[PDB]
């Protein structure tokens, strides 16, 4: 957005549930969860890193047929001020981390 | 190297298996590129 | 043989006490590992008894009667709180089992802990004894006192759902009162405690 | 040899008490690792299955010591029968597809097919049995499997434990039913 | 300017940083004392950052308009668990406050933590920077970052009940909006995560 | 951890910053020339037919993970299967002829003929994709291949990728269509 | 190790053949509690 405009953000990692939701959707309500919280300014970007939380050493890329909940878990990325005249944008993106693994190569039918 | 590998060895003379591989005389990059990462956390770090 | 357990400001004396009973392993040792990628952290108040009464054991119940005894349990305490706040969960867990009677009475108890068991068949009660036990005979101990270690697939139980230890009692010979004292009912209590806890992914407070 | 049984403690006394010498014996056929090393037959005349270590009959030697076990670690090696021209093998957590391609494959060589597939389960140790809210006052969940064979045409399958670690002793029974007398009595070559 | 403050998991980046305000104390430091009899135990947990709206800032809002907010206050995470679970209990707090605005806004606001404020007199808010405090000028900072130990006549604050800090937010300039971009409202919130806390004297978990 | 990002630099970050360590993994099927080096199923029933390697279906492993690079090296390996006796190979720019002789030629061994073929194309490098006047405000050149192959019958054809070198990335794209749901879900064995 | 056995070994490598273990760094009970016996007679012993 415009180096005038200011703008405070956060983004919260949510670990699978077992939630009966949810998901929050106030940051108060985020807070309590492993997050990260950044205000715009001359450094432009952030780098939110999202840990690697489950019960097995791997898990699969995936999602099984039958599923009512995430084995994964949800990110959020809210707004934090709720006054913003006028529009502003945030680019997201994604990269593996320094420790990401994959196993098994597999080549499905699609579709 | 591949996926590829036996006790042994193969049976074939090396220039009848494979290509052989010439030098301009009478590498890798991305390996670099990810190397060349700054994770070390930015500003004053703090608690 | 007196002997006195203490874990954190809860205490349990007993003198009856025919010793501990380490299973599969002589203590639980947890390691880090790539699952929970570092975030876990040890939860010192978690580790305290509680207890719950199991059943009043009469004369009138046979061989092979049994009373499992899910773990975890539901419970009010800090450790039940955890369930709620963080998902993944490790711990090992500590039991007593307490049967207080005349010595005049006869009859035995055979407290154990399964792993994991879904269903346990009537012919397969003999074996019973292969997974980590005691013995309660009026005659002699009114406690028993097993220790096990975290066991499963996972290093990380997911909270609640899945149970890995159940504490199995089965009346292993009939309760006998010649002295007809009554007596009669003979309470079985447990006193169990939570060991080493480790929790992992914090997740958002109910409501 | 009184010795107080309250406290579990292991007791084990050889006939010298009565004055008669035993030398320990060195056994390997009572050995886990030799053991459960064998192809135990699992099921006949079927196409496509999950590698499922469970599908074994309980009857039978490796079936049975199996489920003396609480948790187990296997290595694998499978072996199919019967006319058929190949067998695909899908590892733990490929989708399914009713056609397959470039997953990795096997043709016969006389009607039969011995592959060896890795351990592949996400779990650091599979179960065969597991407590998943199935409390009782009185089924093992789809993560735990080697993988997903499928076959040309339906054939006998054979499952070979290798290097196998057997974890947290359960319950052996004996198959046999004494009916009226109370010594089985069976026959022998 | 860049500062980044992480407490427990809880991370916070402000590039608009003007520094940290230590009050009283450049660090807090707990003691053992003879009233709790060695039985405090400390908890990791509790010390993370949790954040509320305290208000709305417009341009209508002229010289003192005040914004206290009670601390500790009523809170879903394990530190609003540990009020219930524990009687006694020390914290020293860290406090973030932010007015994200355009730098084209002018005004001004003077944050401060007023220890064990009952009431706050009309003449007497000439003085507030006596408290440990810092200004929020949209066109500098729009972060404040007060930090504070414990402070009391004791040295375990009661549960709930007695309340130790205050975080006062003054206008202490009215809100200015000259290119009348609109803008308008600037929402202020803050920050706050408790360090170094101790708890003392379990009771019995509710109901 | 802010740091700007007009300038494209890389930047990784661990669980560190929310104290959580994260130790380095060797990942190995993630590594090019394991990856590769299959035998990916390419076309069916076709006798002659030239060795270009991008007849290789785009959603199979190979064909997908061969679009993402821009460049590539690779010595090859074919494997014919299905009823024939003989199988040629032209070496790549030789003329083009209905009959056969003299030019290498390998007999089936059970109705299977897998044979090396070296890398053969004049340039130091073949490519995926190629501007030969292409240019848009919105075809591969024939001297891209490995070779001619001619079979006595038709036959299904493999190819294998060795010594794999690819260059210049190029994107992946998921095969799946999410449909209805933004989750695609799909099932496991 | 185990039901196998050769003069010589296994001609692929052990990459290939079995999947590789890995310590938990960047065993055994029944054997101990069947030596934890005490085959040592109590009491007394006369004669």
């Amino acid at each position: 957005g415009p180096t005038h405009h200011k703008a405070k953000f956060m983004v919260a990692y949510i670990p699978p549930g077992i939630e009966t939701d949810r998901l929050p959707k106030t940051p108060e309500d985020a807070a309590h969860c492993y997050h990260s919280e950044w205000d715009t300014g001359l450094n432009s970007q952030f780098t939110f890193a999202v840990p690697y939380v489950s019960a097995s050493d791997f898990s699969y890329t995936h999602t099984d047929t039958p599923a009512m909940a995430t084995t994964n878990g949800w990110v959020a990325v809210f707004q934090v001020t709720d006054t913003h005249s006028a529009e502003a944008a945030v680019v997201v993106s994604v990269s593996a981390g320094p420790d990401l693994e994959f196993r098994f190569p597999v080549d499905p039918v699609r579709q | 190297s591949g996926n590829t590998g036996s006790i042994i060895n193969n049976y074939y003379m090396q220039q009848y298996q494979n290509s052989m591989d010439t030098q301009l005389g009478d590498n890798d990059w991305f390996s670099k590129l990810a190397q060349s990462a700054i994770s070390g956390l930015f500003g004053a770090l703090l608690a | 043989r007196i002997l006195t357990t203490r874990h954190g400001t809860t205490t349990s004396t007993t003198q009856s006490s025919v010793g501990i009973t380490y299973g599969y392993a002589d203590a639980d040792s947890f390691r880090p590992g790539p699952n929970t990628s570092g975030l876990e952290t040890r939860v010192e108040q978690a580790e305290r008894f509680f207890k719950e009464k199991l059943f009043d054991w009469t004369s009138d119940k046979p061989f092979g009667t049994l009373y499992v005894l899910e773990l975890p349990k539901d419970h009010k305490g800090i450790y039940g709180y955890l369930t709620d706040a963080y998902t993944y969960m490790r711990n090992g867990w500590d039991v007593q089992v307490s049967a207080t009677s005349t010595q005049f009475n006869g009859g035995s108890l055979l407290v154990a802990m399964v792993p994991e068991l879904c269903s346990l068949k009537d012919r397969e009660e003999f074996q019973l004894s292969l997974y980590p036990h005691q013995f309660i005979n009026p005659r002699t101990n009114t406690t028993a006192h097993i220790q096990v270690p975290y066991l499963g697939v996972n290093r990380h139980d997911q909270g609640k759902r899945h149970q890995a230890w159940s504490l199995v009692v089965m009346v292993l010979t009939p309760l006998t009162t010649e002295a007809q004292m009554q007596s009669g009912t003979v309470e079985v209590y447990a006193n169990i405690a939570p060991t080493n806890v480790f929790v992992a992914g914090e997740k958002p407070a109910k409501q | 040899t009184t010795s107080s049984g309250e406290g579990a403690d292991v007791v084990t006394t050889d006939p010298s008490t009565h004055g008669g010498a035993v030398t320990e014996k060195k056994r390997v056929h009572t050995d886990v690792a030799f053991v459960m090393d064998r192809f135990t037959h699992v099921l006949t005349n079927r196409t496509a299955f999950a590698v499922d270590l469970m599908d074994t009959n309980e009857k039978t030697l490796v079936g049975a010591l199996l489920r003396a076990a609480t948790y187990y670690f296997c290595d694998l090696e499978i072996a199919c029968l019967g006319e058929h021209e190949r067998v695909w093998w899908q590892p733990n957590g490929a989708p399914r597809t009713t056609t397959l391609r470039d997953n990795p494959m096997v043709f016969s060589h006389n009607n039969v097919t011995r592959f060896a597939v890795p351990y592949t389960a996400p779990h650091r140790l599979l179960s065969t049995r597991y407590n998943g809210e199935c409390k009782y006052t009185q089924k093992l969940p789809s993560t735990f499997n080697f993988g997903y064979v499928t076959a040309d045409k339906p054939v006998d399958v054979y499952y070979r434990m290798k290097r196998a670690e057997l974890y947290c002793p359960r319950p052996l029974l004996p198959g046999y039913d004494h009916a009226d007398r109370d010594r089985f009595d069976s026959p022998i070559g």
